């Protein structure tokens, strides 16, 4: 069918929906599903026991948050298929599911019975005529517009680095670790506690996640910042009490660059775009340090690509040139990829048929995959 | 060398007492009696300017070591037990009047949950904490915390005190002796914390998982017609004399049922240990499993302990848990001293290592020349 | 053994040979690890259906002022021995002595060195 | 009385010279804690090594010393043959001689810091490195045909013909039983069951050990892994949990006669054998196809021989008759022909003396070396 392809990042934290057409997505809504915390049987309550992105924002301290996909891989199917039946609502898109085709944007290296059971549901639940499996790595390249390029992906579930040149991908140089934005939000709670306010709910854990991308600042030197009297800056809660976060702010992002600190057996997100680059051939090494792209939330920090250029600079090797090619639009870089992607000819070829699927048998969505 | 002190500043209740004994010679209220305040204020309190919190711990360090110990402080060392997580400031301060009011040789900032292990013998073992303010638990594995996976609810202590508050409230039938033998609601608006804490001790107990899931069902009322157990007989409370509160039978065995309720989330004091345990490394599941503690006052609470390993191994059965934890043999150790004076206990053994304690522990000579205690934050 | 251990490699530190071995490197006390019981006892069920008499039973008080072993019931809980009180005596930062009191403080008002601020 | 020390990058087998089977065998690493700022319980030693490590894997970092048979940390390597000498065996280094084993066309610093160490740290009468492979023969008791003993670290390929060995017809391959493990972990992770840490990794290594077979037909046991399953069979990890590897048993030692699988653009463990035979001289290959040894433990998958003999026929001439020679004890043939030369009376002059180590240096090793 001719109709314009409809784009869906599957992101653990945000998942990024729209059309193939516009520059940016035009829906993009918090991935969880909403039930109300006190188990309802009387009436005046919380009715339907599912609130999805805007809604469940509004009466958030009512209702208890649950994350239906952890570490790029999705946990509960049941909540999964409420979420993207929630894309195709009156309050986001406003469209038939069966008229116009779909591209999902799963993580590199996932579960092969994540990407088959992914399929079975856009195929059976939803009526899509046909549907294409991405790498989010990939995607990350077309939006910026450059061919050669590694992708250091820092999501809310996964931080992965993908090595790509001349539109080639290396498949054994990418690299995954699951210390991600999440754990970073985790962590901060624990750092919290220290500080002696407690997040113990897990809708509470949603304003630790908007306290972490208020205010959390990478420090270039971490042990001159500890030494250092702090201001104690105040944040303002959604009921309105101040809460002063100090040292808190800036050793919480740090374990994303040495996970070892909490006790987590990790590379860390400056070794893991190094090592990606070593394990490549040894030619392409100085144009792949030449060319990097930041993709993802977990990127956004403040002073992250100052820390990274730095950490990068001691473990590559001396008198190479680092360029980290941050864009504007980092958060929403791997939908727009997407976008473009979709928008051209040769994706009517790349694609899956629903005929194609019924026929050919399970492998048929793994195999175009590529 | 002189046998160390040992002090653990709680909430509720601060156990102390010298390093090498079976138990704590003095455990006493938390609080001091300032004058002109009628009730009498907390030493420790979070999220306070530090000059009111340093004059509360200087007034109650003063107590413990005079009035109910009898020794110098500068002369003997120091071992203070405190949770993990611990407030920072707090910490900060409580050291700070140790090394320049008192001038103690130095002190050894102890985390509860290993020295709770230490006393039975075993290397490695889950430790849970239901205090006061939070039910705490951290997986110990050798002799190394693993604060990865930490586990904390406020389900202690204060949210039982309050919840008991509640339903009495609610329910409440007193016998004041001025034409009030017919039952008269709510005649003082706040009931004091030590009221409630003594009725919490002696009236109330922790039901069995086949009646208490009953209980939860039957408040809830969830299309069911009086689908409630037989409740206990009703215990008739003495209130400042002459007013008699009839303590309702249904009170006693719902109260505690807070601290199990599921309520969505699927977050109890039961569900801690193996959401907990589930996130542990892969090898240390089985050993961890095998060897469960349960330090704090919250599980002295009368049959707490078996209503806890049921709980446990139906949250188990259940579809989440079911996949990693299924075939695992979870078994309690029963501790030498009583699960009050589990922590303290630990402290004292430690404490009686003279050679490890002065190596370990932070000398005040380094003290006034750095003014940095050692933290499991960054340094 | 930490100790042994410790000190033996602070002196190799300090002795900074970079651990030169010049002669040969390099009774034991086991406890048994106390036995996790399969299932604890569970609640009596006399608690359930049998009236509580307040008067049994023992109060958080007096209670914790028996710590070794805190007993629930009255008829446990034996008469603990009187607590022996203080006589403080004061020492200053800047001077020495300041006050004290004498050695049978017992039945005696007197003060072996008499100093306070309404005596000056 | 003399010692063997055999240096493997999995395991060490160490014992006294003329015994049937090394005395003590161990893992070959050292655990070292993920520790915090939060104290330590008692009974705490630094640095674990060895069945100690292997018993506390769940909070140590297991760190290999040797990477593809060179020692890349050399105080974790002390700490090792320090637990090997005075621990293991319950023997003072100064009394015995030493014989160690290092892997043929290892970096020249390798054998020369090696020796240093014996003869400075442990202050060793004697020491003499020995190539594995030439060890390998005598547990055969056969003096001619080439070996293929395949290591956890390397894998080597050295003809020797009537007591005299070809040099220039030795070739060393990287791809080994470490890198097949790692392989394991990439295509588990494809199923579902995800093992990313080092004791996690250690796991995935019972796994292999147990379970893993070579298959005769590659394309064949496919195809009958995809219809039924009789091929797939459960493992019970050290956690309850149970997981049914299903196909990818037989997918992980395929690596070594297919490298292009791990990605290295290398001959496989068959040709590469072929291909030294043909290095060789014309007349003496008979015998080398006569008597092919496999050794060290990556040649104990079941049916590796039966494969092998295939591939070598097919590569070979059809007139020549190709024997794998497979021995019961493959794991300790390295070790066993240690046992073997230190016995003999002939090699008791060509141990390196103090004297000699002390007049010369540690270059004298390079000339006694083999
Ligand atoms: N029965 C087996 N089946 C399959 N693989 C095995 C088996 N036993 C061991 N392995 C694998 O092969 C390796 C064999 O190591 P081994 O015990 O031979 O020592 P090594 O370090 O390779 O020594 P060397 O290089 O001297 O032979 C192990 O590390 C493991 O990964
Ligand atoms: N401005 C920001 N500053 C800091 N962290 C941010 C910011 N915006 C988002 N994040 C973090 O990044 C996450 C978003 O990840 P996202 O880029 O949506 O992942 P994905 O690529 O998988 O869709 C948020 O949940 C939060 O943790
Ligand atoms: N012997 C006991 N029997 C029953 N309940 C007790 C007993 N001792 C204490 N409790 C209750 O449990 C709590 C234990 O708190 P505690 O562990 O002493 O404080 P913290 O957690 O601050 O160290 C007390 O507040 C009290 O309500
Ligand atoms: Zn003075």
């Amino acid at each position: 069918i001719a109709n314009q392809p409809v784009v869906i990042d599957n992101g653990s934290g945000v998942i990024k929906a729209g059309f193939a057409g516009d520059q940016i997505p035009k829906y993009c809504f918090p991935n969880y599903v909403g039930r109300p915390k006190h188990v309802r049987v009387m009436a005046g309550a919380l009715e339907g026991d599912i609130f999805i992105g805007p809604k469940a924002e509004e009466h958030r301290g009512l209702l208890s948050i649950r994350y239906p996909m952890e570490h790029g891989i999705v946990k509960d199917w049941n909540d999964m298929e409420r979420i993207w039946q929630y894309v195709y609502s009156k309050d986001q898109l406003q469209t038939f599911s069966e008229e116009h085709p779909v591209l999902l944007t799963e993580a590199p290296l996932n579960p092969r019975k994540n990407r088959e059971r992914a399929a079975e549901v856009f195929f059976e639940t939803f009526n899509v005529p046909a549907l294409f499996i991405s790498m989010q790595a990939v995607l990350s390249l077309y939006a910026t517009g450059r061919t050669t390029g590694v992708v250091l992906d820092s999501g809310d579930g996964v931080t992965h680095a993908v090595p790509i040149y001349e539109g080639f991908a290396m498949p054994h140089s990418i690299m995954r670790i699951d210390i991600a934005g999440r754990d970073v939000s985790r962590f901060l709670r624990l750092y919290l506690r220290k500080e002696g306010y407690d997040f113990h709910s897990s809708s509470e854990f949603e304003i630790v996640k908007a306290i972490k991308e208020r205010a959390c600042y990478l420090s270039i030197n971490p042990q001159k910042d500890e030494t250092l009297e702090t201001e104690k800056a105040q944040y303002y809660l959604p009921d309105g009490s101040t809460i002063e976060i100090g040292p808190s702010r800036f050793r919480a992002p740090e374990l994303l660059f040495r996970p070892d600190l909490i006790g987590e057996e990790s590379e860390g997100i400056h070794e893991v775009l190094v090592f990606a680059i070593q394990k490549s051939d040894m030619d392409l090494r100085r144009t792949l340090f030449s060319n990097i792209v930041l993709s993802g939330g977990s990127t956004l920090f403040k002073g992250f690509g100052d820390r990274l250029l730095s950490e990068v600079k001691k473990l590559a090797p001396k008198d190479v040139k680092i360029r980290i090619s941050a864009p504007q639009e980092r958060l929403y870089s791997t939908w727009i990829g997407g976008s473009i992607l979709a928008s051209l000819d040769t994706f009517k070829k790349m694609w899956v048929s629903k005929k194609e699927y019924e026929e050919d048998g399970a492998r048929s969505i793994h195999r175009k995959t590529f | 060398e002189k046998t160390a002190v040992v002090i653990d500043l709680g909430e509720a209740f601060t156990k102390c007492g010298f390093a090498g004994e079976t138990g704590p010679r003095c455990i006493i209220p938390s609080v001091i009696k300032k004058a002109g305040m009628p009730k009498p204020i907390k030493v420790v309190q979070y999220n306070i300017n530090t000059e009111e919190l340093y004059s509360y711990l200087k007034e109650f360090i003063h107590i413990l070591y005079f009035r109910h110990l009898l020794v110098n402080p500068r002369d003997r060392r120091v071992v203070v037990i405190e949770s993990v997580l611990c407030p920072s400031h707090f910490r900060e301060t409580l050291t700070r009047v140790l090394f320049k009011y008192f001038e103690v040789p130095s002190v050894l900032l102890a985390p509860s949950h290993l020295m709770a292990l230490l006393t039975l013998g075993i290397n490695s073992a889950m430790v849970l904490d239901c205090g006061y303010r939070e039910s705490l638990v951290l997986p110990i594995y050798e002799g190394i915390p693993v604060l990865n996976c930490w586990g904390a609810l406020p389900l202690g202590g204060k949210a039982l005190h309050k919840e008991l508050e509640t339903q009495l409230l609610e329910q409440c039938t007193v016998d004041t002796g001025a034409a009030k033998e017919q039952s008269l609601p709510s005649v003082m608006g706040s009931i004091p914390e030590g009221v409630l804490e003594d009725i919490k001790v002696r009236t109330c107990f922790v039901s069995d998982l086949t009646r208490g899931l009953k209980i939860q069902a039957a408040k809830f009322n969830i299309d069911g017609n009086t689908e409630r157990p037989s409740p206990p007989p009703n215990v008739d409370y003495p209130l400042d004399g002459e007013k008699i509160l009839h303590v309702l039978g249904s009170i006693r065995d719902s109260v505690v049922e807070i601290l199990f309720e599921q309520d969505n989330e699927e977050k109890s004091v039961a569900t801690l240990i193996l959401d907990s345990l589930m996130q542990c490394p892969i090898d240390t599941r089985k050993q961890l499993a095998e060897n469960l503690v349960i330090i704090g006052g919250t599980s002295m609470l009368p049959g707490f302990l078996h209503r806890l390993l049921a709980e446990i191994r139906y949250l188990v059965e259940k579809p989440k848990y079911k996949k990693t934890l299924g075939t695992k043999t979870f078994r309690i150790h029963t501790p030498p001293a009583k699960a009050n004076c589990v922590a303290w206990l630990g402290g004292a053994i430690f404490g009686a290592l003279q050679d490890i304690l002065g190596s370990r522990s932070v000398s005040k000579e380094y003290y006034n020349q750095t003014g940095r205690i050692p933290d499991w934050c960054s340094l | 053994k930490e100790k042994v251990e410790r000190d033996r490699k602070k002196l190799a530190r300090r002795r900074n040979y970079m651990p030169l071995a010049f002669s040969q490197h390099t009774k034991e006390i086991k406890i048994e690890p106390a036995q996790a019981v399969d299932e604890v006892e569970p609640l009596p069920e006399d608690y359930y259906t049998r009236p509580v008499n307040l008067t049994e039973v023992t109060t958080l008080q007096q209670r914790l002022l028996q710590p070794d072993f805190q007993p629930i019931c009255a008829s446990q809980l034996y008469p603990r021995h009187k607590h022996l009180l203080i006589k403080r005596s004061l020492r200053c930062r800047q001077c020495e002595h300041n006050l004290s009191k004498p050695e049978f403080n017992p039945t005696s008002i007197k003060f072996k060195i008499q100093l306070v601020a309404v005596n000056y | 009385a003399a010692l063997v020390v055999d240096n493997g990058s999995g395991m060490c087998k160490a014992g006294f010279a003329g015994d049937d089977a090394p005395r003590a065998v161990f893992p070959s690493i050292v655990g070292r804690p993920r520790h915090q700022g939060v104290m330590v319980g008692m009974g705490q030693k630094d640095s674990y090594v060895g069945d100690e490590a292997q018993s506390k894997r769940g909070i140590l970092t297991l760190k290999y010393p040797i990477e593809h048979g060179i020692v890349t940390n050399w105080d974790d390597m002390e700490k090792i043959w320090h637990h090997t000498f005075y621990n293991e065996l319950r023997v003072a280094p100064e009394e015995h001689p030493v014989l160690l084993t290092e892997a043929p066309l290892n970096p020249k610093a390798n054998r020369e810091k090696m020796t240093q160490i014996m003869f400075e740290t442990f202050n060793t009468p004697a020491m003499y490195v020995a190539i594995q492979a030439v060890l390998s023969l005598y547990a055969s008791g056969r003096t001619t045909g080439i070996v293929m003993d395949s290591g956890d670290g390397v894998t080597h390929t050295v003809p020797i013909y009537e007591g005299y060995a070809l040099p220039h017809a030795i070739l060393r391959l990287d791809l080994a039983g470490r890198d097949l493990t790692d392989y394991l972990m990439k295509i588990l992770t494809e199923r579902g069951y995800s093992f990313t840490t080092t004791a996690e990794r250690e796991i995935v290594r019972d796994i292999k050990e147990k379970l893993c077979y070579v298959a005769l037909d590659f394309e064949q046991e496919m195809a009958t892994a995809a219809s039924s399953s009789s091929l797939e069979k459960s493992y019970e990890l050290p956690d309850g949990q149970v997981i049914t590897i299903g196909n990818e048993r037989f997918r992980c030692p395929e690596a070594l006669f297919q490298p292009s699988f791990l990605g290295m653009e290398s001959c496989g463990i068959h040709e590469t054998t072929f291909n030294s035979i043909m290095k060789c001289d014309v007349d003496i290959r008979k015998d080398l196809y006569a008597n092919t040894v496999l050794s060290g433990g990556t040649t104990m998958y079941p049916g590796i021989a039966d494969r092998m003999q295939k591939e070598i026929t097919a590569l070979a001439p059809s007139t020549m008759k190709i024997k794998i020679i497979a021995p019961p004890e493959r794991k300790y043939s390295v070790w066993i022909g240690g046992s073997i030369l230190a016995s003999l009376s002939t090699f008791q002059q060509m141990w390196i003396s103090k004297q000699e180590y002390d007049e010369s240096g540690p270059s004298i090793v390079h000339r006694k070396c083999f």
